[PDB]
RNA sequence: ACCGCCCCCCGGCCGGCGACCGGCCGCCGCCGGGCGCAUUUCCACCGCGGCGGUGCGCCGCGACCGGCUCCGGGACGGCU
RNA sequence: CUCCCCCCU
RNA sequence: CACGGCGCGUCGCGGCGCGCGCGAGCGAGCGCACGGGGUCGGCGGCGAUGUCGGCUACCCACCCGACCCGUCUUGAAACACGGACCAAGGAGU
RNA sequence: CCCAUACCCGGCCGUCGCUGGCAGUCGGCAGAGCGAGAAAGAGAGUGGCGCGGACGCUACGCCGCGACGAGUAGGAGGGCCGCUGCGGUGAGCCUUGAAGCCUAGGGCGCGG
């Protein structure tokens, strides 16, 4: 027995994208080997957001 | 080159030694002991000569293989184990077979063998046993004791004697060495009163008597 | 390319049998006949095949071309080895490293030409 | 990796820690030195008895 | 001497000194 | 002397008796297939003492081991001779087994051929 | 080429193993200075009480700053204060155990839960065999047994802590990163007590086990590890 | 008429021809045929031969090493 | 990777 | 005694501390093991129509445990309600 | 002195965490490392015979460390669990015997 609350134990976040197309996922190879093997934090945001959703990917205007 | 010496620490207990880094500098006398910086033959044909390679590449490979061990230490083979033996077991003790085809019969000792086994015999003329092994384990070790320091046992006896091979039938070496032994380890037990009847019988639990209480 | 017509077939392929927990793959040139993106014989530029022969006896070495990769007919060119299995192996080996060859594939198609010939040889 | 108990395994204490070593050697050395003093003060004493 | 940077040549030292 | 897998471990089972329904043998109705009982009373849903066990993933076997034979190969399936080619490199861990359709004509073919391919079947003799 | 490279690496490689040499040395003084600071420790109460009764007075030794705590209730029914103060002391299960240094916020720490833990002044050898036993490190938020000198050089080399004898001899003295060294040894779990309790419900003086035991903790912890 | 885009021809660069090559030369490898002719090469058999790997048809025993435990016997020392 | 001495086979 | 070179030695307080050079931070082998999780380079028996192995599954015996499910309910083994047994159909579209 | 599913040590299953590691299979065209207390180059340069080397990697894969695992009402995920029909695919199976049904036979999966 231990006193501890299991309620929050395990994260939500994303660990690869939803979609199923080929093209993403091949991108996502590439930047999850860049970002694993690289000490740079670019690469881990730039795959982060990769993983993410459409609404949390807005376009960007000119 | 140079011839070896011995270790210079007698051991004080087991993986620590008598003396100390210094004093092991001092006795080396390492301080004036500094130092400072196939496969193939050739051979005639009649042609001319040919190269021939041994450690040849296999003509087949099998379709998987296992990979290798990790490496550990303390693993021996039993051929270099350390013997271990029984304080109360000494030459010429008499001891009690508790598991062979001579259950409980009364055995002179005479041996500790190069495996651990120990070489035991009663003279086979009483009690019918001849020079044969047995295991320390599965002998009682009685206290009481005749003195065999002065007989002389054949080197060429062993474990590769008394392996065995493959009906069997003994051999004349084995009766010759028999009495070779028997006639020197007979009349000691002779000296003492009332042992041939005491080899001659058999151990055996009757009721009332309990190992724990009873001593030998 | 490569990896992008890898995603599209692996998971549906004719080739593919799925069944007591396994995975097995099935067109010609693949070595171990298993699902694997290093063994699939038709996504690669360089693939290295290894048959029985049509002769009872013998085994027949695929290897693909470099130029024709969209001419079907012309891409594979076949070798038929009849000897000694040391002499087979041999030259499969020095066919495989010497040429810079896919050389990933060397044991496995070693391995799968011993076999090829231990089954070649009688029974028992 | 296996964790041995240091309080057991000489040479793992050791790793963890030399000067053990010559802890034990110093202490090992004392106490028979003691035992041999004690037991020779004891057979004097025993003979000064008899005398 | 312990220290990885300003003991260097003193580990240097002691290194040939056991020369 | 029949052929025998690469390594031959010791497998280990923590439960080897079936998992039966509760009340299965007061009924004909009730199947011995399993079923997680969820009445508000029911001692066996409540794990009480001396009832019947239910299925964890506790009793799950160890990987190594897991589908494995006890002549200590792995199960595949085959219908056809060509399927058996498949195993040619999963030859020392891998056994086949001809499929009940199989006519008796074609299984013949198909153990001959896993006799010249050194894979072993388990129902070799299966038609005679 | 690389006629130079080639030496090179070995010239690192010698450099490397000087470097591991001159450590053990250091680590091999440090701990024979500790051995001499703990036999002066000892000896200087001796001879302080020895020189009060001499001139007729008292002498008392100086408060303790360093405790043992063991948690010898369980999980079922327990007060959200105690919970909470449990929580704090990092007793989360039965028969654990932790250093605590000594001040009034401890002191009324511990007596809002002394039902729940039995705790006391630990010896030296206690602290010896805790530590070398059932002393693991956390690392990197994960529980793991210090089987090398170099697991704790890492997460305590900023503090000067370098190996087991620096570690034993911080908690025990109680020094300026006790909170560190503390909090990067994780909580200690004890195996039942050998011999039994004499009563766990009750406080140690009206003969139970609970509250404060003065040195009798030593005696709890040999059957308890 | 003008502007933008695109197709085609010619001329000049840059890049690719590994989603897209031909000829020449060089190196290497493979195959078929002669040369080779048996201290080479290969195939099959025997030894209760050796080394390495995996296992024993079933039932058993022993040894040492390590981890975790329970217990026993010695000896030494400190406050006292 | 120096040199001596002692003891037992 | 985890002491071990020569120097220039103030890098110095009076020597110890403690710095600068010395082909410039490279001596090598063997061997034993309380050393990053077990090996034996150790053995013994019994095997053709009576014996070897078969967890589970068939039947039986024994020791311990063990109240009949579903449902509403604070509370069900309930002197609360539905249920003789079996097959098929049967309810968030 | 006795024993709980409690505590300690060990094995195994699973979950969660490390948003851990692996594209370096870099081979006679080569040189086999990035575990090691200390933020960062086995840095590049210019002057005083025998042809040889296991497995891998369905990256939706494989591998390594820790911690944890009660559950009604209820929520979510994975099912190479199951039933019927449709588009593909298995040069699939089948009168040398399909479906269905029965079984003191041999097995697999925690379970369906
Ligand atoms: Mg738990
Ligand atoms: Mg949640
Ligand atoms: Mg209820
Ligand atoms: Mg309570
Ligand atoms: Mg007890
Ligand atoms: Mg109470
Ligand atoms: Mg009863
Ligand atoms: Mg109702
Ligand atoms: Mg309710
Ligand atoms: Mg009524
Ligand atoms: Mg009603
Ligand atoms: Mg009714
Ligand atoms: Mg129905
Ligand atoms: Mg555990
Ligand atoms: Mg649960
Ligand atoms: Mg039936």
């Amino acid at each position: 027995g231990v006193d501890i609350r299991h309620n929050k134990d395990r994260k939500v976040r994303r660990k690869e994208p939803k979609s199923q197309d080929i093209y993403l996922r091949l991108l996502v190879k590439l930047y999850r080997f860049l970002a694993r093997r690289t000490n740079s934090t670019f690469n881990q945001v730039v795959l982060k957001r990769l993983f993410m959703s459409r609404t949390n990917r807005p376009p960007l205007s000119l | 080159k140079g011839k070896p010496h011995c270790s210079r620490n007698p051991v004080l207990v087991r993986g620590i030694g008598r003396y100390s880094r210094s004093a092991m500098y001092s006795r080396k006398a390492l301080y004036k002991r500094k130092y400072a910086a196939l496969a193939t033959v050739t051979k005639p044909v009649g042609g001319g000569t040919r190269v021939v390679k041994l450690r040849k590449m296999p003509r087949y490979y099998p379709t998987e293989d296992v990979p290798r061990k990790l490496l550990s230490h303390g693993k021996k083979p039993f051929s270099q184990h350390v013997r271990k033996l029984r304080a109360s077991i000494t030459p010429g003790t008499i001891l009690i077979i508790l598991t062979g085809r001579h259950r409980g019969k009364r055995v002179v000792f005479l041996k500790q063998l190069s495996s651990g086994l120990l070489l035991v015999t009663g003279p086979l003329s009483l009690n019918r046993v001849p020079l044969r092994r047995t295991h320390q384990k599965f002998v009682i070790a009685t206290s009481t004791k005749i003195d065999i320091s002065g007989v002389k046992i054949p080197k060429h006896l062993t474990d590769a004697y008394f392996k065995k091979k493959k009906k069997y039938e003994i051999t004349e070496q084995r009766k010759v060495d028999q009495k070779a032994v028997d006639s020197q380890i007979l009349p000691k037990i002779k000296a003492v009163p009332q042992l041939q009847g005491y080899l001659r019988s058999v151990f055996a639990l009757t009721n009332g008597v309990y190992p724990h209480k009873l001593v030998f | 390319s490569a990896h992008l017509q890898w995603m599209v077939v692996r998971n549906c392929s004719s080739f593919l049998i799925k069944r007591n927990k396994q995975t097995y793959s099935t067109e010609p040139n693949n070595l171990k006949a298993r699902n694997s993106f290093r063994y699939n014989g038709l996504i690669h530029r360089k693939t290295v095949g290894v048959e029985p022969a049509a002769d009872g006896k013998g085994v027949v070495v695929v290897m693909k071309r470099r130029s024709g990769q969209r001419k079907p007919a012309t891409s594979y060119v076949r070798t038929t080895i009849n000897k000694n299995a040391r002499a087979t192996l041999s030259s499969i080996r020095h066919m495989i490293r010497k040429n810079k060859y896919h050389p990933d594939l060397r044991m496995a198609a070693i391995r799968r030409a011993s076999a090829i010939l231990r089954s070649q040889k009688p029974v028992m | 990796v296996l964790k041995k108990n240091p309080l057991k395994n000489l040479r793992i204490m050791l790793k963890l820690n030399p000067y053990a070593k010559t802890m034990r050697r110093n202490t090992i050395l004392r106490q028979a030195r003691n035992h041999k003093l004690r037991v020779e003060r004891a057979a004097a004493a025993l003979a000064a008895k008899s005398d | 001497i312990a220290h990885p940077k300003l003991g260097r040549r003193a580990r240097a030292r002691i290194a040939r000194g056991l020369r | 002397a029949a052929l025998r897998p690469l390594v031959k471990p010791k497998i280990v089972k923590k439960r080897t008796k079936k998992f039966i329904r509760h009340q299965s043998d007061r009924y004909v109705k009730i199947k011995r297939n399993w079923r997680k009982p969820r009445g508000i009373d029911n001692r066996v849903r409540r794990r009480f003492k001396g009832q019947i066990l239910m299925p964890n993933i506790g009793y799950g076997s160890n990987k190594k081991t897991k589908h494995m034979l006890p002549s200590g190969f792995r199960k595949f399936l085959v219908h056809n001779v060509k399927e058996l080619e498949v195993l040619l490199m999963c030859n020392k861990s891998y056994c086949a087994e001809i499929a009940h359709n199989v006519s008796s004509k074609n299984r013949k073919a198909i153990v001959e051929r896993a006799a010249q391919l050194a894979i072993r079947v388990t129902n070799p003799n299966a038609r005679l | 080429n690389f006629a130079e490279l080639k030496i090179k690496r070995l010239r690192k490689k010698f450099a490397q193993k000087m470097l591991r040499k001159a450590r053990r040395k250091l680590i091999y003084e440090k701990a024979k200075h500790y051995h001499k600071e703990y036999r002066q420790m000892y000896r200087t109460e001796i001879r302080m009480a020895r020189m009060a009764r001499k001139a007729g007075n008292f002498y008392v030794p100086a408060e303790p700053k360093l405790a043992f705590v063991i948690r010898i209730r369980g999980i079922n029914g327990v007060s959200p204060k105690v919970r909470k103060v449990l929580q704090l002391l990092r007793l989360r299960q039965i028969f654990n155990g932790t250093f605590v240094k000594l001040n009034k916020a401890s002191i009324n720490m511990l007596r809002i839960v002394e039902p729940y833990i039995a705790w006391g002044y630990p010896n030296l050898k206690s602290v010896n065999e805790l530590i070398y036993k059932r002393g693991y490190g956390k690392i990197n938020k994960k529980r793991i047994a210090l089987t090398d000198n170099t697991l704790i050089a890492r997460s305590l080399g900023k503090y000067n802590i370098i190996c087991m004898e620096d570690l034993i001899h911080e908690i025990y003295t109680v020094g300026k990163h006790f909170k560190e060294a503390n909090n990067f040894l994780w909580p200690f779990k004890l195996s039942s007590p050998r011999g039994g309790m004499k009563k766990k419900t009750t406080h140690f003086v009206e003969g139970g086990d609970a509250g404060n035991r003065e040195d009798q903790i030593n005696r709890l912890i040999r059957r308890m590890n």
